[PDB]
RNA sequence: CGUACACGGUGGAUGCCCUGGCAGUCAAGGCGAUGAAGGACGUGCUAAUCUGCGAUAAGCGUCGGUAAGGUGAUAUGAACCGUUUAACCGGCGAUUUCCGAAUGGGGAACCCCGAUCAUUAUCCAAAUGAGGCGAACCGGGGGAACUGAAACAUCUAAGUACCCCGAGGAAAAGAAAUCAACCGAGAUUCCCCCAGUAGCGGCGAGCGAACGGGGAGCAGCCCGAGCCUAAUCAGUGUGUGUGUUGUGGAAGCGUCUGGAAAGGCGCGCGAUACAGGGUGACAGCCCCGUACACAAUGCACAUGCUGUAGCUCGAUGAGUAGGGCGGGCCGUGGUACCUGUCUGAAUAUGGGGGGACCAUCCUCCAAGGCUAAAUACUCUGACUGACCGAUAGUGAACCAGUACCGUGAGGGAAAGGCGAAAAGAACCCCGGCGAGGGGAGUGAAAAAGAACCUGAAACCGUGUACGUACAAGCAGUGGGAGGCACCUUAUGCGUGUUAUGGCGUGCCUUUUGUAUAAUGGGUCAGCGACUUAUAUUCUGUAGCAAGGUUAACCGGGGAGCCGAA
């Protein structure tokens, strides 16, 4: 009634998880306690991401190579044969998650069920040529 | 399982729906306190797309600050600028997240398929024009003490209800944990559990 | 609300029973009415209450708690005095339940 | 004289309250040569301040609103005004001193005139402009250093701080001699992303895009001649809606406690009206107010209408493109942009561009111009706040930016609360006394009497308990003896202090070692020092599992990121 509700305000959602005490960041509290590195820590921090360097000196170095045409689009044989049907070459491949905005790919016999299906591709490997042969269809 | 849904005439029993996720009592008390909180002011800092004029403004000394409209802002040096310490991005607000404050939103949406809390009642219930006809239905539904709790529907805003004590009312599609939990409990409509599946 | 225009009925004080018109409305919320007064040193009809002093508040200070303007309800309080030039407000007045 | 306590005091903490701040949000947004902003001096019967006006001086007139009382904050004394309807709240007009852009000339507010520059020009200042102000936003120029690089000359901080000039309420850009995943996109900004990628760099530290995509918002058009005209231009009439502010009005029971209920208990009621305030204590139904409706103001932008007026033909802009010398600046690399000196083309049967140069494709055509829309503060009005609470919060809840300091620029406090009502101590005694004291009165309470709620600690006086002028020093613990004093915690069970005896060198940092002739503090209270986003790497807990998560923006999105050899 016109009471003061036995509580029908605010405080009400859900704690994050687990007793949340306080805010989080919360570590050596107010005062003086540790949360630090003794030592030499203070004005600076440690690390830096380098070294002397006796490692990072010259180790056996390599270099910046140049930038590749980025094939390497993972075309498993399965989640491509239980789906769909025939017709898989390029143009419906986007329908799957096989769609780099770059170009190539391969096949990745990641099962063995018959399909037989044809797939173009424009690479290959061994697997590629077994089966889409034993089952039909042409490579390119 | 099944749950009962009640007729206008909180008959025992109509059709039965349900929601699956694994209901935490963890998941259904301080999020909306945080609603309550965060929901009220915030100076975050950055967020706002002041610009400096540099020297030249008006016929007068003007330090080129991170100014807008009239007023600077962001920079530390004038208020609702940016904090200039570490570990707070609001005002005073629990830090956190997107995935817990919507996992309580899924299981709260649990928490309806619990013994002791909510019903579901049939669509006619977005008909009833007057508000006394559903304190009718709250009585017998022996859920009258739930207008401490809240209340919920589906298709629009139920005009009967919104009078009802700490009615908020609320749609199916845009549900807030506050909503579906005005305090860890609520109330809805055949209608509204089906929409708040998707 | 209480106009100083408004003949009142005191209930409760010590002056209840007595009639008169208001003098003057406070912000403070105590009305004056014209009648209710007190007796000075030299016997002089001012209005103030009761207790040795010096420079004072005139006035008898009464609460609007224990008036008795129009009051529509069983009491034993009876009629009282009221602007007319507003036309609506004529309506209100004629009415027993408005004024 | 040591300690504890008691009564009173000091002091002002604490608790409660707060007519103040702090923060966020919505709305609204310019003022001035018909001389403003600001300042000075005046003005009310008495008025010193503040406020309002200004010599028609806290005011005059008109209309509307409002309403019977009122003569600002100050509730004084006297007096006066109002129903020939005032006070009070809103449009328009009149008046509107002097200085001040002032502008005749001079000048620390005083004395005599369009000053100075400039345009038109009947060259007469005759007709006009500029010359100032305004919180910070946009644009155009000039341009550091401390600092980082744990040194420093590139680099970095900076194109920042600071200097100059100018606009608007908003500014800049802009219809492509572009982009360059193409049988393609296709004006320009801005947001997200692409990227921390390409690129730059003692390639050391660091620095750092764009195309595209997803969105917001969309509009395209002007210069020689021929011809002719519904674009434009001038003028007229003139809103809706919306936004802001203001406005209309009735009603209170029973029992108990109390000085009084807005209490407790019992019963009942309203709600397109589950804001707030007031009223002798926690009143949604006692009063205002809130729904409701009305009115005023701003909006005034627009639309309609009168007279104006299409369209056609050809070309299309050189000290430029470009080259050389010397610099600035940029992410700009032989591949950014701009300045300065010198040199210097061709023309669409031409030329430029697609991140190196020169001959062969695709795209587009500079060296002329304009262009709506997409946001951004907080002076001002209103609202809100798990914000603070008067050594807190704005420096300012109290005369505050006042008192006060400095030649000046400039600097800069502290001080909140009587009581329901003042109802604020009548009368009497005392005294040098409107001081004060006693007595007495009011009230629930003055152990509220006026820097007056509550009122602590340090501390003062007195007094109480117990010592105590042979006594040795941490000033205790245990044991046993002495007593004195008190039996609101009856039980051979305790307190206050204490005589005597056995032991006992405050407390904190630095240092190998400090009680230490090592440093710091006279005492007290209050004050007084690890925090933000992002990214990376672990850990504990929890959900679901080769899938998983989205970002801008929409409850959808999957761009994109990581993982999957």
């Amino acid at each position: 009634n016109t009471l003061s509700p036995a509580e029908g305000s605010k405080k009400a959602g859900k704690r994050l998880g687990r007793g949340i005490g306080s805010g989080l960041g919360k570590t050596g509290g107010r005062g003086h306690k540790g949360q630090k590195s003794r030592s030499g820590g203070g004005v600076r921090r440690g690390f830096e991401g380098g070294q002397m360097p006796l490692y990072r000196r010259l180790p056996k170095f390599g270099f910046t190579s140049r930038k590749a045409a980025i094939t390497a689009e993972i075309r498993l044989s399965d989640l491509a044969k239980v789906e769909g049907g025939v017709v898989d070459l390029n143009t419906l491949k986007a329908a799957n998650i096989i769609g780099i905005q770059i170009e190539f790919a391969k096949v990745i016999l990641a099962g063995e069920v018959t399909t037989p299906v044809t797939v173009r591709g424009l690479r290959v490997t061994k697997g590629a040529r077994a089966a889409i042969e034993a089952a039909g269809g042409k490579i390119e | 399982m099944e749950l009962v849904l009640k007729d206008a005439q909180s008959a025992l029993t109509v059709s039965e729906t349900t929601f699956g996720r694994d209901f935490n009592e963890a998941l259904v008390h301080q999020v909306v306190v945080a609603y309550a909180a965060g929901a009220r002011q915030g100076t975050r800092a950055q967020k706002t797309r002041a610009e400096v004029t540099g020297s030249g403004k008006k016929p007068w000394r003007q330090k080129g600050t991170g100014r807008a409209r009239s007023g600077s802002i962001k920079s530390p040096i004038w208020r609702s600028g940016g904090v200039t310490f570490a570990a707070r991005p609001q005002d005073h607000s629990q830090k956190v997240n997107k995935k817990m404050y919507r996992g309580a939103l899924k299981s709260i949406l649990s928490e309806l398929v619990r013994q002791d809390r909510l019903i579901v009642v049939e669509k006619f219930s977005v008909e009833a024009p007057k508000t006394k006809l559903l304190a009718q239905k709250l009585k017998d539904m022996a859920l009258e003490d739930v207008l401490i709790i809240t209340g919920e529907l589906d298709e629009n805003l139920f005009l009967a209800a919104r009078n009802l004590h700490k009615v908020d009312v609320r749609d199916a599609t845009g549900i807030d944990p506050v909503s579906l939990i005005a305090f860890d409990k609520v109330v809805m409509t055949a209608d509204a559990v089906k929409q708040v599946e998707e | 609300k209480i106009r100083r225009d408004d003949e009142v009925i005191v209930l409760t004080g010590k002056d209840k029973g007595k009639r008169g018109k208001v003098k003057n409305v406070l912000s403070s919320g105590k009305v004056i009415v014209e009648g209710i007064n007190l007796v000075k040193k030299h016997q002089k009809p001012v209005p103030a209450l009761n207790q040795p002093g010096g420079i004072v508040e005139k006035e008898a200070a009464i609460q609007v708690s224990n008036v008795a303007i129009f009051n529509a309800a069983t009491g034993k309080a009876d009629r009282v005095g009221f602007r007319f030039e507003d036309g609506k407000k004529v309506r209100f007045f004629k009415s027993n339940s408005e004024t």
